[PDB]
RNA sequence: GUCUACGGCCAUACCACCCUGAACGCGCCCGAUCUCGUCUGAUCUCGGAAGCUAAGCAGGGUCGGGCCUGGUUAGUACUUGGAUGGGAGACCGCCUGGGAAUACCGGGUGCUGUAGGCUU
RNA sequence: AGUUUGACUGGGGCGGUACACCUGUCAAACGGUAACGCAGGUGUCCUAAGGCGAGCUCAGGGAGGACAGAAACCUCCCGUGGAGCAGAAGGGCAAAAGCUCGCUUGAUCUUGAUUUUCAGUACGAAUACAGACCGUGAAAGCGGGGCCUCACGAUCCUUCUGACCUUUUGGGUUUUAAGCAGGAGGUGUCAGAAAAGUUACCACAGGGAUAACUGGCUUGUGGCGGCCAAGCGUUCAUAGCGACGUCGCUUUUUGAUCCUUCGAUGUCGGCUCUUCCUAUCAUUGUGAAGCAGAAUUCACCAAGCGUUGGAUUGUUCACCCA
RNA sequence: CUCAACCUAUUCUCAAACUUUAAAUGGGUAAGAAGCCCGGCUCGCUGGCGUGGAGCCGGGCGUGGAAUGCGAGUGCCUAGUGGGCCACUUUUGGUAAGCAGAACUGGCGCUGCGGGAUGAACCGAACGCCGGGUUAAGGCGCCCGAUGCCGACGCUCAUCA
RNA sequence: CGACCUGGGUAUAGGGGCGAAAGACUAAUCGAACCAUCUAGUAGCUGGUUCCCUCCGAAGUUUCCCUCAGGAUAGCUGGC
RNA sequence: CGAGGGCGCACCACCGGCCCGUCUCGCCCGCCGCGCCGGGGAGGUGGAGCACGAGCGCACGUGUUAGGACCCGAAAGAUGG
């Protein structure tokens, strides 16, 4: 026998997406063959987040693609998210933006247009960048998750500032013992 | 122990140390119209016996002594409580100790 | 079982050497602790304030803060399976520089001044240690002198 | 028993909830009872308006 | 070649006894009016300058004690890892690496920083 | 009438506390490390034994000095601490941390960070800071308790202290009550129920995680041997013995342990009956003697054959009669 | 004159809770680009000082500053477990124990296979279903594969080998 | 020949009765009858827990607990 | 292909900034109520915060929990007969 460990030997990953979606999987058909075909890291990007679950794309808002897209050298450059884009109700101005996405709500994409832009699907994106030069692939907040508050060290212990679970929020629900020195502790 | 009469210490409300008389604090009477000794009547009313744990295992000899400070000054006559250390006798102002001082026979 | 006892087992760690008591000499008060040098915690027993635990006598540390009369070491502590990095308040008494920061400092400097010349004479040189090679081969003159007979000797009890 | 991070639940289930539960299935029939009624109400008060006062 | 003031390392610097000490210096030394302390101008504090190197101090000495550093003890004791080695065991040997401490025998007996003097 | 009647535990009970802590050791030279391991300690004490500054030097010994002696006081000399520092122990400490004085209240008011146990939770204890106000000292500084390692305590309730503070339910005033912040009253089973027995009249769920009987390991104790040979044996170590020592064997004693068995291996003795062992009481054959004979004693080959009748006692054992 | 005590120089024998000296094995850290070297700016901290310290802004340096091996980093949810036992060595209590209790590594538990006749743990070696070859530990009179070698040298006779 | 035996009729009913007393007897049930229901009472304890292949793969340890046949907690595991 | 150079997603570490509580210090401002009125600043510190949203609904899986609660099991307790 060997002297190896193999608790390790498969590697977790999405090699395809856990959707049925049928337009889904026609568009990794074809970026799986532009993955391979090409030499692009753009489109590896591209299939990889093509795979990826809902909470793994989360949505980018206008603002913020606005935003991204304001900084300098990237005139003329198309914004290219694997997930939805979402309108921004507290921005005013919406730039001429060239724009390719998986989903687009509806106001904004009555936005994006009527201040002048495009929008592209996926397939489009393709036929007009196969390797995805001139783009800027964005990405919607990851950790912008009501989870994520939850998540890291435990409420009851110190220097944590992780929100617990309550079933409700008000001066009676866990605010006493173990939250300030005249009940017990604070930490 | 023993703790003198009076001791200049700081004083909360002048924001200085300030003479200070000490006295012995003792607990004070029992309200009857606290919220918790209005609920434990209402509890006990009726029937039921006793609702309430009585401690009866008593393990300590002594008490942490509280002295009750009072500023000594006539515009502030602001109060506090220090807690000294478990003694078993405590003497409030006793005669001072002598050390070549021959020991009674 | 044992106690919990801050100084347990100290008996001989907090100790001082031998003929080595009294007055702590004042140049290790005289020493000049930065921000980011490396230092190890021994220990002293002359001195009780600011007296590092036991665990951490023998270890070696940075140093990420400087008041009066102490410093902040971020010294490695192995908890069971981590290593976690703790933050000790620590008297200067109970501290010295440690001197393999120091060496290598100075082969630094030697490589950067050491490159530079090179470069200028034009040859190239060698600027990796390496492990100790295997020995070269040499010759070894016996001048006229025949090897001494060696034999081993009888047995005899001595006591 | 608690396991690691959770919310602290208190279920009103302490009480024989079992024999106090009112199923919904006769609310399509209730919903079909009372537009009848209603229908009937309007055709009794022909001309008068249908809602009431 | 030395000393004084302040020191760093804190006996190679300590301890015991003996010898020598030019010049500055450091002292011993003279006194209690003031300053200041005492049972006591002994110490401390102050004002001095007749005398003296007797003492401290410095240097040297001693088959000196100690201390420091080597050799020896000794590849000994002990020890990492190995064996279906030995032995009834107690323990012991070997392989693979590391490796002490006494007794005993040598050598050494302060280096030095800053500031300021003396030494033809 | 309802309920309770702790835990650990070489079974449980009784006994102890190894139940919360501290010192040295175990502990195998980082740290950690168990046993109802070993040697001990703790629930306090202190207006100074806390804080500064100054000045001194301690234990012990030697040599002297009226009463004065082995110890009363005074003087000189030696004195690395051999004393003292509240206590257990360990560490530490000499113009100190000890002793004596002087002045004092940093043993005060605050926010955080950190260390120790640790889950890197709390409490307790502790370290380094920062902001006030002070103490002392000429000052540098030092001090927010005790030279360091122990000396202690949640929720709820109560009590006190503080803000010309918040609320007190339609508004306002005033009592009252409720809050916010910090102390205290305590849980020693010391992360903290409010708690007496008995059951052989007993019950249930279980446990071979756990005792009482067999078996197994062990053999202290019981029993049986050997080696050495100071002595006993009128003399003579060894015919027969064997002190001081020391090496074994046995599992017919009693302990030790808890591996098997608690959905059960019927637990003393006797009676009945068979077989086996030898460490041999007798009988066969021998050797030795302090073997004249008779009797007896020691040893060898040896378990073929035998080893009984009764009084008392449940007895096994025991004791007596024959 | 003798015997004590006392002192001095020696002498025998020791310590888990003694120690001057003091290993082996062991524990920490470092072996660079977050580095090195130049200039400059900020500061309410510190201050004789253009001081000190820290922070910040530019610039230049690649021989990538031991060996060896390997792809790493990071988050969420989470079951079972929380009776252990054995062996080398260290080690405590006990006369000892297939006893009770620790340290280290490995194992059994969870594990079959070759060998130890037999056997949870020892020795070898870890396992998909097969063919060929070769080994390990162990063996090769017969059981029972293999010495049916003209194996080498000695030792040993046991009426409990 | 008696505090004698016995039929039938009556009275006493469950924490109650009755007992020359044994916790005896009270419909083969008595240190609290029987019947139905609350009730599928609760059980940290015992027993059981139903198809295949593939891949990964433990713990009997830390801290706290009226904790010691159990939990929470960290560790070790798997999955994404 | 490309040494170098640039804009830098998400995310991470760090430094600033803002909001509420609470301390310390301090000087101003506002007015149909000049007040025991109202507002502001700087420096620490407590918050499950902000800092160009990610949620809501539905379905499925896993885990925990209350319920007979994976299935079977007490000795008991109560009500009425
Ligand atoms: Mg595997
Ligand atoms: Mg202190
Ligand atoms: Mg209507
Ligand atoms: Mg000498
Ligand atoms: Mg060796
Ligand atoms: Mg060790
Ligand atoms: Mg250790
Ligand atoms: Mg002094
Ligand atoms: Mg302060
Ligand atoms: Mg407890
Ligand atoms: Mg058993
Ligand atoms: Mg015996
Ligand atoms: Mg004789
Ligand atoms: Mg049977
Ligand atoms: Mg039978
Ligand atoms: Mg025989
Ligand atoms: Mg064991
Ligand atoms: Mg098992
Ligand atoms: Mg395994
Ligand atoms: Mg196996
Ligand atoms: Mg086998
Ligand atoms: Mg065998
Ligand atoms: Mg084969
Ligand atoms: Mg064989
Ligand atoms: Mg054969
Ligand atoms: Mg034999
Ligand atoms: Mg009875
Ligand atoms: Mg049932
Ligand atoms: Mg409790
Ligand atoms: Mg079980
Ligand atoms: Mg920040
Ligand atoms: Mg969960
Ligand atoms: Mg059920
Ligand atoms: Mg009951
Ligand atoms: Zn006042």
């Amino acid at each position: 026998g060997v002297d190896i460990r193999h608790n390790k030997d498969r590697k977790v990953r999405r090699k395809e997406p856990k959707s049925q979606d049928i337009y889904l999987r026609l568009l990794v058909k074809l970026y799986r063959f532009l993955a391979r075909r090409t030499n692009s890291t753009f489109n590896q990007v591209v299939l990889k987040r093509l795979f990826m679950s809902r909470t793994n794309r989360p949505p980018l808002s206008l603002s913020r693609m606005i935003r991204k897209m304001k900084l300098p050298g990237r005139e003329n450059k198309t914004a290219v998210v694997v997930g939805t884009i979402t309108d921004d109700v507290r921005v005013q101005e919406v730039p001429k933006l060239k724009v390719c996405a998986l989903r687009v709500t509806s106001r904004a994409r009555s936005r994006i247009l009527r201040a002048g832009g495009k929008i592209l699907t996926f397939d489009q994106l393709a036929l007009d960048s196969p390797k995805g030069c001139g783009t800027v692939l964005l990405s919607g907040p990851r950790k912008g998750r009501e989870v994520y508050r939850h998540f890291g060290k435990a409420p009851g212990t110190p220097h944590s500032h992780t929100k617990p679970y309550v079933r409700s929020k008000g001066r009676k629900f866990e605010r006493a013992r173990g939250r300030r020195a005249s009940r017990g502790y604070k930490n | 122990v023993n703790v003198p009469k009076t001791r200049r210490t700081f004083c909360k409300k002048c924001g200085k140390h300030q003479p200070h008389k000490v006295t012995q604090y003792k607990k004070g009477k029992d309200s009857l119209y606290a919220q918790g000794k209005r609920r434990y009547d209402r509890k006990q009313s009726g029937y039921g016996g006793q609702t309430k744990p009585i401690f009866r295992k008593k393990a300590k000899t002594t008490k942490k002594i509280v002295l009750r400070l009072e500023c000594v000054e006539p515009n502030c006559r602001s109060k506090r409580m220090l807690a000294i250390k478990r003694c078993k006798h405590f003497e409030l102002g006793g005669d001072k100790k002598r050390k070549g001082q021959v020991i009674q026979f | 079982t044992n106690t919990k006892g801050k100084r347990r087992g100290t008996r001989y760690m907090f100790s001082r050497p031998f003929r080595k008591h009294g007055v702590v000499p004042l140049a290790t008060y005289m020493r000049i602790y930065k921000k980011g040098d490396i230092v190890d915690i021994k220990g002293m027993g002359t001195v009780q304030k600011g007296m590092p635990h036991k665990c951490y006598h023998g270890k070696t540390g940075r140093v990420y803060n400087v008041t009066q009369h102490a410093v902040g070491i971020v010294v490695n502590k192995q908890v069971k399976g981590k290593i976690l990095a703790k933050r000790i308040n620590v008297r200067i008494e109970h501290i010295k520089h440690s001197k393999s920061r120091d060496s290598f400092l100075k082969r630094v400097k030697e490589n950067d001044q050491k490159k530079k010349e090179a470069k200028e004479k034009g040859t190239w040189v060698q600027l990796k240690r390496q492990p100790a090679p295997p020995r070269e081969a040499h010759f070894v003159r016996t001048n006229g002198k025949e090897p001494e007979l060696l034999e081993p000797i009888p047995y005899e009890f001595m006591a | 028993a608690p396991s690691r991070n959770g919310m602290v639940l208190k279920p009103h289930f302490h009480k024989d909830w079992q024999r106090r539960v009112a199923t919904w299935f006769n609310q399509p029939a209730r919903k079909i009872r009372r537009r009848k009624a209603r229908q009937a109400k309007a055709r009794r008060i022909a001309p008068r308006p249908a809602s009431g006062p």
